[PDB]
RNA sequence: CGAUGUCGGCUCGUCGCAUCCUGGGGCUGAAGAAGGUCCCAAGGGUUGGGCUGUUCGCCCAUUAAAGCGGCACGCGAGCUG
RNA sequence: GAAUGCCGGCAUGAGUAACGAUAAAGAGGGUGAGAAUCCCUCUCGCCGUAAGCCCAAGGGUUCCUACGCAAUGGUCGUCAGCGUAGGGUUAGGCGGGACCUAAGGUGAAGCCGAAAGGCGUAGCCGAAGGGCAGCCGGUUAAUAUUCCGGCCCUUCCCGCAGGUGCGAUGGGGGGACGCUCUAGGCUAGGGGGACCGGAGCCAUGGACGAGCCCGGCCAGAAGCGCAGGGUGGGAGGUAGGCAAAUCCGCCUCCCAACAAGCUCUGCGUGGUGGGGAAGCCCGUACGGGUGACAACCCCCCGAAGCCAGGGAGCCAAGAAAAGCCUCUAAGCACAACCUGCGGGAACCCGUACCGCAAACCGACACAGGUGGGCGGGUGCAAGAGCACUCAGGCGCGCGGGAGAACCCUCGCCAAGGAACUCUGCAAGUUGGCCCCGUAACUUCGGGAGAAGGGGUGCUCCCUGGGGUGAUGAGCCCCGGGGAGCCGCAGUGAACAGGCUCUGGCGACUGUUUACCAAAAACACAGCUCUCUGCGAACUCGUAAGAGGAGGUAUAGGGAGCGACGCUUGCCCGGUGCCGGAAGGUCAAGGGGAGGGGUGCAAGCCCCGAACCGAAGCCCCGGUGAACGGCGGCCGUAACUAUAACGGUCCUAAGGUAGCGAAAUUCCUUGUCGGGUAAGUUCCGACCUGCACGAAAAGCGUAACGACCGGAGCGCUGUCUCGGCGAGGGACCCGGUGAAAUUGAACUGGCCGUGAAGAUGCGGCCUACCCGUGGCAGGACGAAAAGACCCCGUGGAGCUUUACUGCAGCC
RNA sequence: GAGCUAGCCCUGGCCAGGGUGAAGCUGGGGUGAGACCCAGUGGAGGCCCGAACCGGUGGGGGAUGCAAACCCCUCGGAUGA
RNA sequence: UGGUUCGUGGAGCCAUGGGGGAAUCUGGGCGGACCACCGCCUAAGGCUAAGUACUCCGGGUGACCGAUAGCGCACCAGUAC
RNA sequence: AAUGACCC
RNA sequence: CGCGGGGUGGAGCAGCCUGGUAGCUCGUCGGGCUCAUAACCCGAAGGUCGUCGGUUCAAAUCCGGCCCCCGCAACCA
RNA sequence: CCGAGGGUAGGGCCCGUGACUGGGGCGAAGUCGUAACAAGGUAGCUGUACCGGAAGGUGCGGCUGGA
RNA sequence: GUGGGAGAGGGUGGUGGAAUUCCCGGAGUAGCGGUGAAAUGCGCAGAUACCGGGAGGAACGCCGAUGGCGAAGGCAGCCA
């Protein structure tokens, strides 16, 4: 739906807000199954190696269940679905009738009081999780793994899914949110629906400040710099580049492709 | 204006003390130096309880 | 070049005369009045504004006239910037 | 004898500048060898959301007392933060440690690295965070939540007494949390009182009066009362909570739905204890006595604090661990644990004084810098604002005269009102509140405090609401109406927008050159391109490892553009990047036709042609919100002029839309029109655009701006054009007393001359010796081994299709 | 060497008093149901005025200074990047 | 690749990171590419006095200093600051 | 695969 | 003032560097198609190569001096 | 008290004029092209959209006022 | 009102085949496209033509009419 405003302030009159009418009464998390301390610091032992991190609102980590393989066979009730700071979807409190408590990232069209289960067995409805193989092709699923028994690793993001497109031998074509072509292994799981919350790329963020609350701290234009800083540092009163443009340790940021030729990976992917 | 100096005891301690320059190579050196030289103190005395 | 601060303005001046005005004079194609033009003469005078950093210049309203030039393109241990 | 030489000493400027905020002083009396400067008293002035008080940090003996003044103090000093000596800092309850965990540090296992060393789940360390039992008074010259008094607590250990399955570093629960706005009831704190207590006081015309003045409090266990916070009770089933569980969780039935009940806080009250003014008298540097058997009561205002984990709304979604409660396991159930009650035990470190400052950071008794809490009264709409002022603390450690110039800070001014100037720079005008009244335009919010006005004091009368109170008096908040008084003037002082029109740039709040640039630069939401399938790309690191991310294409990195509106044309020839299992070239390696050296030979050893050989390059393509680029010359219409039209050369393609003498226009003050008496600026146009132009975006845009330009009104010392007055210096006297500079000096003008601008040489002219206040023209005056300029086979930062390497990638 | 300065991380603190009045809620109105319109309430905002506090805009002083960045007047922000 | 006078040189010897990979006396290395001859040595385990270096320290001597010299310090100096 | 000066 | 590129029939361009021949398109002229004009078709004409000088056997071409034309440069002060 | 009018301040409507600019009407024999009327030599006309010296072309849907 | 009838009337969800294009495998050569005629273009780097597999979007042939439905604009594979 998107939360919009009258323009009663400059930047208040672009500004919008996510709708949260489908975060259910449970506005404050669930202890127990999550929160762990969060550990912002924008870099690693020492030094910024992401420029451009820090401030922004603290957050509590809710610790998601990504391999929903353990409760095989045992259905849950959904409990609640509530906002979660550090990823774009928001997340699904189930109810195990195992008395277990987890979240799962919360697909669109999921309701409260709902059934939900994972396994070989399990109606394919939104909201369960099965091994790639039993899923009907065509059918479009999320938080798929990428090699069993890893973890959901595909399709996350808000309003994001991927689509069954066919089969071969053991394995599963996938065409993920990218549009690319994947082989991924038949006994990989991954979870029936789309994610949700897919309002969330229209979202106009409306002023500066609000990007700090996210902690995204300013980025600055390798034009604006010196020849020291940037291969675009100088000269003079503006300049067009001089040279193809690049980042600033010196590599092309227009159209030179970056990933490994000799990936093993290779002999597993079909598209862009 | 508020000048370079703005003592703190435990900021001295911690980082001029005794037990970090013999933390490091670099730092035992400088009291193998000081020593060899007779300085009288070693590192910065620091005060208080 | 082990430093002579560099435009313009301002403030204060002072000097040259190849005189803008006033005083004296010759010639005039000088009737008179008003001019032209040369010579004598610097004692005193030589306005206020619009535009531009401007010097200069062009305008506006005047005036007896709105002189030219030197003094480290006079003058920043005097000011401005 | 010179090196702007090195070290030291003493000169010159010079009794010169200064003596550190313009809050301010005067006198009388003391002490003393010596008083503007020390003590005391009286008067005056200054601070008072401090210039008062309480903590933290830092400092470390500066605190208190006695004796002292050489030095330290910008003067003096009998004084001191100074010299000498002596004294002073008392804790189970305050803070920290025999408690906990945060970032981070360290680090067993483990990983990595030539060595040194780098990482690293557990654990440990780490605190203004969590946990935790003290309040009110009295005493010292100097310490007290520490000593003492009164009242009140907490831990351990040993006993008895009564309960129960007790029992872990292990399970769960709890601890436990954002921002903004907030209700009810309280406390802190403050105002009023005809009421209560009190020494006293009638002045100078009047008042012996519900007269003036002063004070009417503090703590306090149980128990109550008033607020308010926490929380459901049962019974079964159970696969989850990494062994167990009666615990938690989930499910199913019953009873509550409530704070009813348990509790737990806060506030009143409480046995009792403590305090208790002015004034008056004293002898202290200061405190003492009395006032007192002090009284210790009623209203009102009232928090930002308390009840606290209260409530509502919002998006950006808001630490951990221990204590604590409960559950059980090993064990043990003569143990153990809980509750009550006795007795006993309760260590270590800090405690002085300064603390917005003369004791901390600034070489100084430096006008600067320094976190937290309290910060009274009156008024002015409010307030921590402003004026005065309690308490309290100061008059800033040189003074005395004088009354020139000139300077600083300040006040006023005839007439004129920007004529000043680069510019109204500066300074004035404006100014609070209530009430009228407000345009273009606009993104419908705005523009707006538009503009422009009027009201504002005090008195008396009438009258409407609330709050606390019983529905009432009072006390306290907001109003309305009518008469009337005074002055030049009523936010009578102090605090408190000058306004408008029209352009440029940037949308906007923001950021920046700490110490000459706050901007039109940076950032910014938003737009596009591109990389990245997740052990992601990318960054850091030799590696391990880490960031990205406990993320996963609506995500992450890189790039440009930079709200928004309308748009963003053409060229892929060159360069970049992307795509091409053909082809050409292509290194080590494979291959060996063939040749060479030695051997009597077997042999041993060398070169070495075909041919098979990657990436890269060449080649074939694509690709512009990739680096980039987007022409010339002649002719032509029935007046001239001009050219819709035409020819021709060249390119990869020849600039579209929209702007345009512009932050861009050289010629140039282009040319018309507008503002002016007059306008190189400004605005509107024209287009001959030296040299605009579409994401290094193009043309616009309401709102915004300590940005930049032009205009007008208002008002003025900016000016014509100055004048006067004020205070702080300047000046004279007493005390203290520098500095850069300095070859030596017995240091005049003119015209000359001289390395070409002479006090010093020539000729002349002038001129008695020495100071004080002033002005700066000269001493090519001081200051900095010129910044600019060149020089040096001097040095750095930066760039690239300069050379040559290296990391990195292939 | 990050006790100055720049950034980030953990844990605390601070921001008087006034304005303006978005959403939402409630009532009324409109319709077949709506959209929407009026009140009232409500209290949003890199909103406004203005102390603390954080700055440093213009001018003047200061220039062997009180100060190796100070002082006076004036000005920007002040619930937020 | 390093070492040696040896910088790729006709480049050996000695050491070694990578690949291949033997022999036990008729076995192996060397005598400067290489081959023949003639010789010299016995690799792939280790220890081993003395002659040698140094002067914190003690002593001795000086065509060495004599307090701006001589050590930074003749003096309570790596102190004060 | 273009064009047909003016008025009558 | 400096630099380097340029003047060829009526128009616009080649031809030069490797000296001997001046060629392309348009236009002009004559004829044809058409009722006529243009388009189209067939034939033809047309160039002191800016001037001055000589180098050569021979100069559009090579070299000097001037003259107009175009473009660049004019910086630190 | 009210009050003609004068003054100051800001709006509303209307008239005139303005460098320059937009198209329009009209004016016997100037320019360029051929759009339409015969299937006008690409049926035309149409709303919209883009492009072009100019008529105009093209895309999309539509109409018979064309076969 | 009761009881019936035809229909491309509308909205939502799902689904079927023919064909075009692109990708992959096979087989296969020297040209294919296109027009008034050509050229641009695609193709010896393996095109066009043919077979097999896949992806994907759009529009529904025959039925079909000079037909039906709707107030017009307009409505057409099938299912609910
Ligand atoms: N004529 C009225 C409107 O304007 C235009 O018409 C105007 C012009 O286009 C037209 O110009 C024509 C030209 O088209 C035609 N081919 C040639 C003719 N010589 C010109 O003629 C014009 O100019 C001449 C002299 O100058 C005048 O005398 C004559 O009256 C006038 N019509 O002249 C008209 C002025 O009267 C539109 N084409 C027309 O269709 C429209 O309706
Ligand atoms: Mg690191
Ligand atoms: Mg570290
Ligand atoms: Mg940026
Ligand atoms: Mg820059
Ligand atoms: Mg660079
Ligand atoms: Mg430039
Ligand atoms: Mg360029
Ligand atoms: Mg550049
Ligand atoms: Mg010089
Ligand atoms: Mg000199
Ligand atoms: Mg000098
Ligand atoms: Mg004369
Ligand atoms: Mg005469
Ligand atoms: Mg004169
Ligand atoms: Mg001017
Ligand atoms: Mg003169
Ligand atoms: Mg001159
Ligand atoms: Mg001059
Ligand atoms: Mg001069
Ligand atoms: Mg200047
Ligand atoms: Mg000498
Ligand atoms: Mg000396
Ligand atoms: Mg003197
Ligand atoms: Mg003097
Ligand atoms: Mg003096
Ligand atoms: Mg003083
Ligand atoms: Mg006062
Ligand atoms: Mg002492
Ligand atoms: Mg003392
Ligand atoms: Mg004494
Ligand atoms: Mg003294
Ligand atoms: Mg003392
Ligand atoms: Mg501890
Ligand atoms: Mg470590
Ligand atoms: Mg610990
Ligand atoms: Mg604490
Ligand atoms: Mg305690
Ligand atoms: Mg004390
Ligand atoms: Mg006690
Ligand atoms: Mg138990
Ligand atoms: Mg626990
Ligand atoms: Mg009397
Ligand atoms: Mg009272
Ligand atoms: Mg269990
Ligand atoms: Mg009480
Ligand atoms: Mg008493
Ligand atoms: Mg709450
Ligand atoms: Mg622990
Ligand atoms: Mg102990
Ligand atoms: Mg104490
Ligand atoms: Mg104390
Ligand atoms: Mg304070
Ligand atoms: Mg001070
Ligand atoms: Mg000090
Ligand atoms: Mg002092
Ligand atoms: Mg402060
Ligand atoms: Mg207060
Ligand atoms: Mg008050
Ligand atoms: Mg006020
Ligand atoms: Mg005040
Ligand atoms: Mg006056
Ligand atoms: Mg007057
Ligand atoms: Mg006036
Ligand atoms: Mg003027
Ligand atoms: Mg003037
Ligand atoms: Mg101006
Ligand atoms: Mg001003
Ligand atoms: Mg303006
Ligand atoms: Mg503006
Ligand atoms: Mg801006
Ligand atoms: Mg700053
Ligand atoms: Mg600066
Ligand atoms: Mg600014
Ligand atoms: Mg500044
Ligand atoms: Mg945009
Ligand atoms: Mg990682
Ligand atoms: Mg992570
Ligand atoms: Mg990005
Ligand atoms: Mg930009
Ligand atoms: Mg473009
Ligand atoms: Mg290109
Ligand atoms: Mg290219
Ligand atoms: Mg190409
Ligand atoms: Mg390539
Ligand atoms: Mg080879
Ligand atoms: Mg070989
Ligand atoms: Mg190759
Ligand atoms: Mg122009
Ligand atoms: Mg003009
Ligand atoms: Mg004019
Ligand atoms: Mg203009
Ligand atoms: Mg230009
Ligand atoms: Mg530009
Ligand atoms: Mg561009
Ligand atoms: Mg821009
Ligand atoms: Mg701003
Ligand atoms: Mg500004
Ligand atoms: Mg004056
Ligand atoms: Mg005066
Ligand atoms: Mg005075
Ligand atoms: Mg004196
Ligand atoms: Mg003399
Ligand atoms: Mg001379
Ligand atoms: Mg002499
Ligand atoms: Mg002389
Ligand atoms: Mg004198
Ligand atoms: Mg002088
Ligand atoms: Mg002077
Ligand atoms: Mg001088
Ligand atoms: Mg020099
Ligand atoms: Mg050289
Ligand atoms: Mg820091
Ligand atoms: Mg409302
Ligand atoms: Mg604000
Ligand atoms: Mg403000
Ligand atoms: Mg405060
Ligand atoms: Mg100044
Ligand atoms: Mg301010
Ligand atoms: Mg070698
Ligand atoms: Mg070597
Ligand atoms: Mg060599
Ligand atoms: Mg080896
Ligand atoms: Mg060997
Ligand atoms: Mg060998
Ligand atoms: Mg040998
Ligand atoms: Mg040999
Ligand atoms: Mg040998
Ligand atoms: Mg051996
Ligand atoms: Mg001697
Ligand atoms: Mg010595
Ligand atoms: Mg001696
Ligand atoms: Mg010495
Ligand atoms: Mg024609
Ligand atoms: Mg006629
Ligand atoms: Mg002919
Ligand atoms: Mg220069
Ligand atoms: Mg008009
Ligand atoms: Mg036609
Ligand atoms: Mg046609
Ligand atoms: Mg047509
Ligand atoms: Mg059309
Ligand atoms: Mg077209
Ligand atoms: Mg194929």
């Amino acid at each position: 739906a998107v939360k919009k405003f009258k323009p009663y302030t400059p930047s208040r009159r672009f500004m919008t807000v996510a709708d949260f009418s489908e975060i259910t009464k449970t506005e404050p998390e669930k202890s127990l199954v999550k929160p762990l301390k969060k550990t912002g610091g924008r870099n690693n032992q020492g030094r910024i190696t992401v420029r451009f991190r820090g401030g922004g609102h603290k957050r509590l980590y809710r610790i998601i269940d990504f391999k929903r393989w353990d409760k095989v066979g045992i259905p849950a009730k959904v409990a609640a679905i509530e906002y979660d700071p550090n990823r774009s979807a928001r997340i699904a409190l189930l109810h195990y009738v195992d008395g277990e408590k987890r979240y799962i990232i919360a697909p669109d069209g999921l309701q409260v009081g709902q059934q939900v289960v994972a396994g070989p067995d399990a109606p394919i409805q939104v909201g369960n999780a099965l091994p790639l193989r039993f899923i009907p092709v065509g059918t479009v699923v999320h938080a798929v793994e990428l090699e069993p028994k890893k973890g959901a690793k595909l399709a996350r993001a808000a309003g994001t899914s991927a689509q069954i497109q066919g089969r071969e031998g053991d394995y599963v074509i996938l065409r993920l949110p990218s549009g690319e072509l994947r082989k991924v292994h038949g006994e990989c799981y991954a979870t029936v629906g789309a994610v949700g919350n897919a309002d969330h790329k229209n979202i106009v963020l409306g002023k500066a400040g609000r990007s700090r609350w996210l902690g995204r701290r300013p980025h600055v234009r390798g034009a604006a710099m010196n020849p020291v800083d940037h291969p675009h540092g100088g000269g003079e009163g503006r300049a067009p580049r001089g040279r193809p443009p690049a980042s600033p340790w010196g590599w092309q940021t227009k159209g030179l492709k970056t990933r490994k030729r000799r990936k093993p990976s290779s002999r597993f992917i079909i598209a862009r | 204006m508020k000048r370079t100096w703005q003592p703190n005891r435990r900021k001295r301690a911690k980082t001029h003390g005794f037990r970090a320059r013999m933390r490091t190579p670099g730092g035992r050196k400088v009291l193998k130096r000081r020593r060899q030289k007779g300085r009288w103190r070693l590192t910065p005395a620091v005060r208080k309880r």
